[PDB]
């Protein structure tokens, strides 16, 4: 049961700028899957950013980008995408997209934990 | 007896060839309804395990400890899902009784203050894992199981406690 999370959508962007990233799942059961964006930074630990649950319908977002980050899930596609609107500088991390077995493809539960396959990550900054 | 005493048994024959049935596929579709309440009773010690030692109903079938909604399944039973706790059994949509093709039986828990008391019946949803209360899924399409096909001591209805 082996699931390939790819990250794309990543590079450079000016301050107050809009950016994209796409988490693409491959594998048995990617849409049973809890999508989690997780940023590490130069200088601290990897914190989560923003969760989206295997039914879709339960988001939830860090503080810091509370308000400013959208996730959304395409199970046609397979496809987590999330929207990063005004951009800081506080932000120039990299983004990686883990996904956690929910178990329920109507699961409305998902948080930062155990995470079961993580993906490669992509270098997001802005100056 | 005579030709008109034949003719009349002749129609009584027929009439009884062509009795109407009583609602027999309501009875077969308890029997193949009860399939599903022991898989949902299943993973009713899973369930409670986990309210127990974290004090908060399982999300999912992940923290609960039970096997994927989609494998837990039998002959008559597609799927048995957790839902915050709630213990969700859908039926097939095929090569089972036409009355419960795809449709879904509840069983959840209200903690009480000496003991925890389950109920099963119609589809309900708890809105969070720490919620005491549960109530109707949704209406959607048909998915709810009539009372007809569910046993008379699996009709408990949401508000029950
Ligand atoms: C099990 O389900 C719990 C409801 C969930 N808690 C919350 C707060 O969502 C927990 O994260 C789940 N545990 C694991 C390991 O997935
Ligand atoms: O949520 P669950 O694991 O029951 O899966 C739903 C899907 O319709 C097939 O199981």
């Amino acid at each position: 049961a082996q699931l390939q999370l790819v990250e794309s959508g990543g590079g450079l962007v000016q301050p107050g700028g809009s950016l994209r990233l796409s988490c693409a799942s491959s594998g048995f059961r990617s849409d049973y899957y809890a999508i989690v964006w997780f940023r590490q930074a130069p200088g601290k630990e990897r914190e989560g950013v923003s969760c989206i649950s295997t039914s879709g319908k339960t988001t939830i977002y860090a503080d810091s980008v509370k308000g400013r980050f959208t996730i959304s899930r395409d199970n046609a596609k397979n496809t987590v995408y999330l929207q990063m609107n005004s951009l800081k500088p506080e932000d120039t991390a990299v983004y990686y997209c883990a996904a956690d077995f929910r178990g329920s493809r109507l699961s409305d539960v998902c948080s930062y934990s155990s995470m079961d396959y993580w993906g490669k990550g992509t270098l997001a900054t802005v100056s | 007896f005579t030709l008109i005493e034949l003719m009349i048994v002749i129609a009584i024959v027929g009439i009884l060839a062509a009795v109407a049935l009583p609602a027999y596929q309501d009875y077969t579709a308890r029997a193949q309804v009860s399939e599903a309440i022991l898989l949902a009773e299943g993973q009713k010690s899973a369930v409670t395990e986990y309210y127990l030692n974290h004090g908060e109903w399982p999300g999912d079938n992940s923290s609960a400890g039970v096997a994927t909604s989609a494998d837990i399944k039998g002959k008559y039973v597609q799927s048995v899902t957790v839902a915050n706790g709630v213990i969700t059994a859908q039926m097939a949509s095929s090569n089972v009784n036409n009355e419960i093709k795809s449709k879904k039986l509840s069983l959840w828990a209200k903690r009480q203050n000496g003991s925890v008391k389950w109920f099963c019946g119609q589809p309900v949803t708890r809105t969070t894992a720490t919620a005491t209360d549960v109530a109707a899924a949704n209406g959607k399409t048909d998915d709810k199981i009539n009372t007809k096909h569910l046993p008379s001591t699996c009709r408990d209805d949401s508000s029950a406690s």
